[PDB]
């Protein structure tokens, strides 16, 4: 058995790790245009059995060393980033834990509890429910939302909103980018900011040098939020120590 | 010893065999067994060539099991007439010719029981249409290398003929292995028999063209054309001017008219005659 | 045997091509490219290229890296 | 060890239905094959055993191979409904055997036939001439009910073994349902 | 006793062993006699791979049995 | 025609951005990338640089 | 119910091969072998073959024999070592079809459905495309047997591939007659092809030979397409056939007398090209 | 002998990095012999993604020597 | 130029990290005392 262990040890290291690649466009059904996020992008082969056709601009590549081919094709990534922040409490908080906000309890259950079930009565009527509300006040907001949470067991995210930025160039955007792509992934889907104050922020005449792509990610999260997506079981949950400070437009 | 004048003859059928199983599964370096009918000390023959089934890596390819080698030989000398495995081959995607180091092993495998074992690389895909990199190679000893001397006694001017690559000479060549000058067997048996049976057709003559679209066709090109040579009526114009050598460097964002306007021409002539020939035949021949 | 030549001389004219954007010429049959690497290098052209079709979207060479 | 291959030529005529002999007609010539199938590959491992028929469409039930799973599958509702054809009989014997991996093997065929048969026996002689060119040897085994005394075939192996052949013989039925274990131990034991 | 193994060229060869022999002991023989070590030598009897432990009695592989060896493939 | 296949495939050029040159006819010349000194060509008068 | 066949020239070389392997019997022996490919879109693929042991002989000729065993463990190899690869029927050299090829292919027909044959040519002399393919058909009907089934030709063409193309040209480097322009259709199909009607001409003419000394079976069913081919022989010169003629004469010869004046400004505006490069050099160069 | 060996290609340089994702995906269908690798698409078993400080990443089919459970994203 | 991280006890096992390169688990050369290349500290390493 040990030495099993050993030959499987041993047959197993021969295998070449692969250039991760994605794919631009085509030109041919042979002819293709893609490119790695190692930087540049080279005209590539491909392999005559694996889907010529399954292969549309925005896939998920795989390429060889070797001769710089594709050899194999996978589905999405998920930025293990936003992963880990996504599944880590368990917490055992109740309603029963919590009192003194029913009123608020009501409030919060339609707007993020009702329609992620039942549509109709708003058809019926004829409005579209909304898409993201906040609280605003120690008082057992944070606490709250902790509990709530326990409710859905599929599609609860929560982000510190701070964590968020980055020091190397940009990539701080693609976080929340790839963060409305989950959420489009499972349709039903929580996101949440906790204490959103901070990276809100609000309008500027460039004082700081960061501030600039800071405003940068602002204005795409504004974008991302509500343009050119339908809201449709995506509610987005936030909270403050002071509402006052971010921009008048979020 | 050896005369550097070994002139290896294939055939004209092994080598689409070759291709046609280096190219279905040509990013991974695909191998096979050659087949063939030994001749005299100088020349080799190697006329027939399967694979087998393997088991691969990025940089390495294996094979399975062994079994498979017998059976198929044996089924080989009952149909048609025995052999014996010439030597072996493998495919390196689009690399070139050269002996890797995993390459040079199981060579060194097979040089054993016969000493004449030919190596043989084809690229299917540095070949596009003329040549077809193939470059069979053969062993020699790194124990003449420590030597430092110089083998295979040039006794013939075929050898040195062609050149190698510098990408090849980057690798193993030539400090453990050498290249040998190739031809192919040609004959009536199989020349006449290719030429005379691909590119062959029937009707594709006989017939018209699309009769109310060809003299449709025969302004789809006209009109155009005249614009065409209103740019011709415009580029001449502004000649005895800055230097025509001036007049290429300057002229590559857009469309000369002088070498399109003698391209449509070569259009309109032969759509035109073929198909005015073509149909004042079928007036004689039939009734 | 010039057209055979002219149809063999696409040997350059592989898959493995790195990706990039023409910029500016000099001189006939030779010129300037840019790709992602940003870098600029000074290399030469084929036949079988349309000087008339030429921001170039183009084609470099692997190794070489030259405009295909 | 001897190199020849034993080609067994079974019979599936319609004169070979009824229940005469005890388990079946069918069976009981079965194992008398299963018999001699072992009998030839345990004396020689070289030796591959399959069947052809002799009858209106000669087939090829089974190829010639070492296995008798194909036999063994192909022999339970094999249907034995059919006119003889023995005339052809001759040739799809004889182009089998040429179809071997071996011509260095000795061609060494048996034959059953359980069938009145309506030969020409200037046929036969014409064909019994022609294995005199081609040197075959054939031991000949009765089955079932015929002519009794085998016409035209004690004439066809004496046109067989003639001209120094002096070795086949012509093993004829007993026109008695008895148990053919005991009838083919001839053959096994010696030829 | 002797034994008999074919390679796919059609060479043919002999080895004096005795049924006590395990088919390692003919590894060796033949790697003296051949060159190739025993690394690469897949050989067939009976259209059947040996194992280099079992004794001949194993195999029943009489005296010049027609044995075939090819090698061990394993290039890239 | 027949050549350029043995000739393309050498490494092109490199371009370069000269401040200022010196003695021994030596260039400080720049590439995003940092600056080198080497020869000149001599078929290239420095004047003329 | 098949559109039409496709044969690569590999499998067109991978029968001349054996028939070279064959040569050395000298006396009479036919190539037959198993036809491996993969039939997709209702087009019929052709991709490998090999060939089966197989002998024949004259007096009582329905004596055929098939060493399946040879084929069922080559193509178990053969799906092996290619699972794409599959039976797609069988060949024969074919060079006039045969009398055992009415049940060969009802004897293997347990593997494939549509199990097509296709016939070959060893010693290569026509004007046409010298390969050929039928299909199986049967019919219980018109007068002949109860029993009646009769091969049927689906067209055949030799396809090309993208791997195949680089050999095949490679190999030729022969005589050749590529630069299409206004001469090649002038010899593949106006030199030929009109001599290519002469042996339909006269293949019917060989039909013909039994007015009252050939052949027994008379006609029947032969003569319904004969008397449709004078019926549906063209019109004659009386109509507006004689002046529609005239007509588009009158049109596609115009846009030849534009287009052969245009070549002639062109090499004149070249003329000048070269009295600029005369008369300027010899007082420069000398 | 093939711990050894193990440790002779188990030299000292090494490739610092972080996990990115684990990747779990079916063997393709269908995979044939002839040109077979054992390497490709024969399992479900595992493989997964990570990324050099150089910005690199490549795919792993195989996991190596070490196993994963252990690991996490 | 060369930047330690941490290292472990019983075994050379060191970490580097280095400018634009990567980190790579590392060792020291014998020709020098094995002990003052401990954390927080700036050593040097051959290219190669
Ligand atoms: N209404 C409440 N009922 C019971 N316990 C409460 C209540 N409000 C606050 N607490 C306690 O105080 C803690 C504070 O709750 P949080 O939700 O963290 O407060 P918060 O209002 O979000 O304050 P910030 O934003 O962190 S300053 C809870 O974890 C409870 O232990
Ligand atoms: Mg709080
Ligand atoms: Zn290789």
């Amino acid at each position: 058995k040990q030495y099993e262990k050993s030959e499987n040890d041993l047959k197993a290291l021969q295998s070449v790790g692969q250039i991760v690649g994605e794919v631009l466009k085509q030109l041919t059904e042979e002819k293709f245009i893609v490119k790695a996020t190692n930087g540049p992008r080279y005209v590539v082969g491909c392999r005559r059995q694996l889907d010529k056709s399954k292969l549309k601009p925005g896939t998920r590549v795989a390429l060889d060393m070797t001769t710089l081919t594709i050899m194999r094709y996978l589905p999405r990534e998920v930025d293990p980033l936003v992963y880990n922040m996504s599944h880590e409490d368990p917490g055992n908080v109740s309603y029963s834990e919590i009192g003194g906000l029913s009123e608020q309890i009501r409030e919060l259950r339609e707007v993020i509890e009702l329609p992620l079930t039942n549509p109709e009565l708003f058809q019926r009527v004829g409005i579209i429910p909304p898409k993201g509300c906040l609280l605003y006040g120690g008082t057992g907001k944070t606490l709250l939302a902790r509990a709530v949470a326990s409710q859905l067991d599929c599609n609860f995210l929560k982000v510190v909103s701070s964590s968020i930025v980055d020091k190397y160039i940009g990539e701080s955007a693609r976080l929340i980018r790839e963060m409305f792509n989950y959420a489009r992934d499972h349709q039903p889907c929580i996101i949440f900011m906790d204490e959103i104050d901070a990276i809100g922020g609000r309008r500027f005449s460039e004082g700081t040098s960061a501030d600039r792509e800071i405003q940068r990610t602002l204005m795409e999260l504004l974008n991302q939020m509500d343009g050119f997506d339908t809201l449709h079981r995506v509610k987005m949950i936030m909270a403050t120590n002071r509402p006052d400070t971010l921009d008048p437009a979020l | 010893a050896v005369d550097t004048a070994e002139q290896v003859y294939i055939s004209s059928l092994a080598l689409l065999k070759m291709l046609k199983h280096g190219r279905a599964g040509v990013p991974m370096e695909v191998m096979g067994l050659m087949l063939g009918e030994f001749v005299d000390d100088y020349t080799v023959r190697v006329i027939d060539v399967f694979a087998m089934p393997q088991s691969g890596t990025g940089v390495s390819v294996e094979a399975v099991d062994p079994v498979f080698q017998a059976k198929m030989l044996d089924m080989l000398k009952q149909t048609g007439r025995p052999e014996m495995v010439v030597g072996w081959y493998h495919s390196h995607p689009g690399f070139g010719c050269w002996l890797s180091g995993v390459d040079i092993n199981t060579q060194q495998s097979f040089e054993a029981l016969s000493e004449r074992a030919v190596a043989v690389v084809v690229d299917p895909i540095q070949s596009v249409k003329g040549k077809v990199v193939i470059d069979a190679f053969r062993l020699i000893n790194a124990n003449m290398m420590v030597l430092g001397h110089e083998p295979r006694q040039t006794t013939s001017n075929l050898g040195h003929l062609n050149k190698p690559s510098i990408q090849a000479l980057i690798h193993g060549l030539n400090r453990h292995y050498y290249s040998i000058t190739i031809n192919y067997r040609k004959n009536e048996l199989e020349q006449k028999m290719l030429l005379n049976l691909h590119k062959k057709s029937w009707m594709e003559g006989l017939t018209l063209q699309d009769y109310s679209e060809h003299c449709k066709h025969n302004e789809s090109v006209v009109k155009e054309m005249l614009e065409l040579a209103k740019n011709y009526n415009k580029a001449v114009e502004e000649e005895d001017k800055m230097t025509p050598e001036q007049l290429a460097i300057k002229n590559v964002g857009k469309q000369d008219p002088k070498r399109h306007l003698e391209e449509h021409v070569d259009v309109l002539m032969t759509s035109n005659i073929v198909q005015c020939l073509a149909a004042m035949l079928d007036t004689v021949v039939f009734k | 045997e010039f057209l055979h030549a002219q149809e063999e001389v696409k040997r350059i004219q592989s898959i493995p091509l790195v990706i990039g954007q023409f910029l500016e010429a000099v001189d006939q049959n030779t010129a300037i490219v840019g790709s992602t690497t940003g870098s600029n290098y000074y290399v030469r052209i084929l036949s079988t290229i349309d000087r008339e079709l030429l921001n170039a979207s183009v084609a470099l060479h692997k190794h070489s890296n030259a405009l295909v | 060890m001897v190199l020849e291959s034993t080609m067994v030529c079974v019979d599936n005529s319609e004169y070979m239905r009824n229940g005469d002999f005890l388990p079946t007609r069918l069976q009981a010539q079965q194992d008398a094959v299963n018999i001699v199938c072992h009998s030839k590959t345990r004396s020689n491992p070289e030796n591959n055993v399959g069947l052809i028929t002799l009858a209106n469409d000669c087939e090829v039930l089974t190829t010639l191979t070492p296995d008798t799973g194909r036999i063994l599958s192909k022999l339970h509702t094999v249907q034995p409904k059919g006119k003889i054809t023995f005339c052809t009989g001759i040739r799809v014997a004889h182009l089998a055997l040429k179809h071997r991996q071996g011509k260095n093997h000795k061609m060494r065929i048996i034959a059953f036939v359980g069938s009145p048969v309506e030969d020409n026996e200037k046929d036969l002689v014409k064909l019994a001439k022609r294995l005199k060119k081609e040197k075959v040897n054939v031991d000949i085994i009765n089955f079932g009910e015929e002519e009794v005394n085998t016409e035209k075939l004690t004439a066809f192996v004496n046109t067989l073994n003639g001209k120094d052949g002096t070795g086949s013989h012509l093993v004829t039925v007993p026109p008695g349902p008895s148990l053919a274990d005991a009838l083919i131990s001839s053959p096994i034991l010696a030829g | 006793m002797q034994i008999f193994v074919k390679t796919l060229t059609g060479k043919t060869i002999t080895l004096e062993v005795e049924p006590s022999d395990t088919i390692e002991n003919v590894k060796a023989k033949i790697q003296d006699k051949e060159g190739i070590p025993p690394d690469q030598q897949r050989l067939i009897f009976a259209g059947k791979q040996l194992e280099d432990g079992r004794t001949l009695s194993d195999y029943n592989i009489q005296k010049e049995s027609t044995l075939h060896l090819v090698l061990r493939l394993r290039g890239g | 025609l027949r050549e350029e296949l043995q000739l393309l495939q050498e490494q092109g050029s490199y371009v370069g951005e000269v401040v200022r040159a010196m003695d021994k006819k030596k260039v400080l010349v720049k590439v995003p990338e940092g600056k080198f000194v080497v020869d000149v060509d001599k078929n290239i008068d420095i004047n003329d640089v | 119910a098949v559109q039409k066949v496709v044969v690569h020239p590999l499998v067109l070389l991978s029968v001349v091969d054996h028939f070279n392997r064959i040569g050395k019997v000298g006396n009479q022996k036919r190539v037959v072998g198993v036809l491996l490919g993969s039939w997709q879109k209702k087009v019929l693929d052709v991709s490998n073959s090999f060939a089966v042991p197989f002998d024949e002989d004259d007096k009582d000729d329905s004596v055929w024999f098939l060493d399946h065993d040879y084929l069922e463990n080559m193509y178990g190899m053969f799906k092996k070592v290619n699972a794409r690869e599959r039976i797609v029927g069988w060949y024969h050299t074919g060079p006039k079809l045969h009398k055992n090829d009415i049940a060969i292919n009802e004897l293997m027909k347990r593997y494939c459905p549509n199990s097509v044959l296709v016939i070959i040519d060893v010693k290569p002399k026509d004007l046409g495309l010298p390969t050929e393919a039928y299909i199986s058909v049967e019919e219980v009907h018109d007068d002949g047997t109860p029993t009646s089934k009769t091969f049927e030709h689906v067209t055949s063409e030799i396809g090309a591939e993208e791997a195949e193309e680089v050999g095949v040209e490679h190999l030729l480097r022969d005589i050749k007659d590529t630069t299409v322009g206004t001469l090649s259709q002038r010899i593949t199909n106006q030199v030929h092809g009109l001599k290519g009607l002469n042996s339909k001409l006269l293949d019917i003419r060989s039909y013909l030979e039994k007015v009252a000394t050939g052949k027994l079976p008379i006609n029947h069913q032969i003569i319904y397409q004969l008397q449709d081919v004078f019926n549906l022989l063209p019109d004659v010169s009386l109509q507006e056939f004689v002046k529609a003629f005239y007509l588009k004469t009158n049109d596609q010869m115009v846009v030849v007398y534009l287009a052969s004046l245009i070549r002639s400004v062109v090499a004149l505006h070249n003329l000048i090209n070269n009295k600029i490069a005369n008369r300027d050099a010899e007082k420069k160069e000398g | 002998e093939n711990s050894e060996k193990i440790k002779v290609n188990k030299t000292l340089p090494y490739l610092v990095s972080n996990v990115i994702e684990l990747l779990d995906v079916d063997p393709n269908d269908q995979e044939e012999d002839g040109a077979n690798i054992d390497l490709d698409s024969q399992r479900k078993g595992k493989c997964a993604v990570i990324k050099t400080s150089t910005r690199q990443t490549y795919f792993l089919p195989v996991i190596g020597l070490v196993d994963a459970e252990k690991l996490k994203p | 130029c060369t930047k330690i991280i941490n290292a472990d006890s019983e075994d050379p096992k060191y970490i580097i990290n280095v400018k634009q390169f990567a980190k790579f688990v590392v060792d020291l050369s014998d020709q020098v005392a094995p002990t003052d290349i401990e954390e927080g500290m700036r050593v040097g390493v051959d290219r190669n």
